[PDB]
RNA sequence: GCUUGAGUCUCGUAGAGGGGGGUAGAAUUCCAGGUGUAGCGGUGAAAUGCGUAGAGAUCUGGAGGAAUACCGGUGGCGAAGGCGGCCCCCUGGACGAAGACUGACGCUCAGGUGCGAAAGCGUGGGGAGCAAACAGGAUUAGAUACCCUGGUAGUCCACGCCGUAAACGAUGUCGACUUGGAGGUUGUGCCCUUGAGGCGUGGCUUCCGGAGCUAACGCGUUAAGUCGACCGCCUGGGGAGUACGGCCGCAAGGUUAAAACUCAAAUGAAUUGACGGGGGCCCGCACAAGCGGUGGAGCAUGUGGUUUAAUUCGAUGCAACG
């Protein structure tokens, strides 16, 4: 992100800010784009939730 | 000619190869390299040790310019997204800056269903 | 396999003492025959003796330390590659790779007794020529060159 | 006649309800210009393709089309189909809250009318991306495919039309009732509201489960429970959701819908095993790691084939073949 290092390091991580981008956001859209398929795999979270 | 201290460190890391291209700070080019030049093929195209082969090549073709600040444009995935950062660094640059411009659908094209297997 | 390996006791040269170049005897044993091995070992180390500085341990050992590799390659579908990664070995097994291919290298001559052959061979390891060594100048080359992982 | 059914009115509640009209930014693409240079792109590898005629990347400017990252969730709304940026305008539905009126005005429905995803068809616009088709390349023995590189129609819009979809909660619709748990959402009354909150009472909505039901799986107060009202349909499979005709359609076909013949099952659910180039786990010289062989050569020895009057007979994937 536009998040940056505030004093020269290689100790301060950027993958970090890998945070809020490539997070169900890149890698995994370069496939079309169907509606059914990502709106039925969320009820199988929620058996797992309350078990 | 130019000469101006600062330069974004533009890297496209890109999931089939890796870019490494220093720009301007106003977007001037001033030097590549890359992973076909670093001589690679395939997948190996995209690992760490080889982004910083081209990273490195990059640094003997921008390094009599006079340039030593980073601003990091870290775009698509590609194993060896810091390697480059870490290489430029460790040869006569300093951080500054990271910064984010990295194509984001909103699905403003159609991805196409590429290998389907 | 339960448990991991052992280690298994080898005794050194008698004469010389050096575990390292008893486990020469090992790499040149073919028909079993240490008898008939014990003759060549010094038939070797005295060519190189002469030729040569360091210690009469030192004409094999640290000539043969620097023509061993630091890296073998195999391969596995872990890591998501599909091609031959570095693996850097114990240094016991960098050895048994070198003195192995050395030992090829001397039935690869016909230049008159094995000792005469491994003897010349073996005094060209500080001179890092020979296709002993070359063997490593394409494992290393393969790995840094075409590095895929690690 | 009566009001508690139903319905309207009133006052609000929230929402991707709908339709038309405006509009934003990101992204991709192209065009223009600059910079910069020998590769880019792709894959499992590659090749076609695209590069010195200067691409890719990077920046700057312009144009356009389509879609809206996040939001965003069994979240919400709609009769269903279905509906995602944002705004405006016109407008629908639901619900809740008080009371108030009306006075059974209702439910369902053969026929009929209306709504109907996608593709498709007509006419005119429009054309970014992807992509039937189509053309190379690759894979394979073949490969009119999966795979890669492109790319036309189409997808998009306006208007009309066809009316189908494992049109799915595979559950007709409406009403009436019957243990409960936990969650979502959305109103409202009440409580030192002295808590981010505590108790009620509704609307819609999921997951679980008692009884019961069912062949079981499960369904389980939103039923497949327990009832009713009316309708729709089914009546062995294959033949065949086809033919023939009628009807509708511009057509494609849709709609209605058989019979002969033919088989003894077809079928559902669940059990056990088996298998899976399924998944999870775990072993064995199974592999890796090594070291030595065989197959090359000759001979021994057995067999097959063939010949011979007989080449005695048996053994045949490992598990027959000194």
């Amino acid at each position: 992100i536009k998040v940056r290092e505030n004093e020269p390091f290689d100790v301060a991580l950027r993958r970090f800010k890998r945070s809020c981008e490539k997070a169900g956001v890149l890698a995994e859209v370069r496939r079309r784009e169907f509606y059914e398929k990502p709106t039925t795999e969320r009820k199988r979270a929620k058996a797992s939730a309350v078990k | 000619r130019k000469q101006v201290s600062d330069g974004v460190a533009h890297i496209h890391a890109s999931f089939n190869n890796t870019i490494v291209t220093i720009t301007d700070r106003q977007g001037n080019a001033l030097g590549w390299a890359t992973a076909g030049g670093s001589g690679f093929r395939g997948s190996r195209k995209s690992t760490p040790f080889a982004a910083q082969v081209a990273a490195e090549r990059c640094a003997d073709a921008v390094k009599e310019y006079g340039i030593k600040n980073l601003e990091v444009m870290v775009k698509g995935p590609g194993p060896g997204r810091e390697s480059t950062i870490r290489a430029l660094n460790a040869a006569g640059f300093r951080i500054t800056n990271i910064t984010d411009v990295t194509p984001i659908p909103h699905n403003g094209c159609r991805p196409p269903k590429k290998r389907r297997v | 396999r339960r448990r991991v390996i052992g280690q298994r006791k080898i005794l050194p040269d008698p004469k010389f003492g050096s575990e390292l170049l008893a486990k020469f005897v090992n790499i040149l044993m073919v028909d079993g025959k240490k008898s008939t091995a014990e003759s060549i070992v010094y038939s070797a180390l005295e060519t190189l003796a002469q030729r040569s500085g360091k210690s009469e341990l030192e004409a094999f050992e640290v000539a043969l330390e620097n023509v061993r590799p630091t890296v073998e390659v195999k391969s596995r579908r872990v890591g998501g590659s599909t091609y031959q990664v570095p693996v850097e070995v114990r240094p016991v097994r960098r050895n048994a790779l070198a003195m192995r291919w050395i030992v090829e290298a001397a039935r690869k001559r016909g230049d008159k007794s094995m000792a005469l052959r491994l003897a010349n061979e073996l005094s060209d390891a500080a001179e890092n020529k020979g296709t002993a060594v070359k063997k490593r100048e394409d494992v290393h080359r393969m790995a840094e060159a075409n590095k895929a992982f690690a």
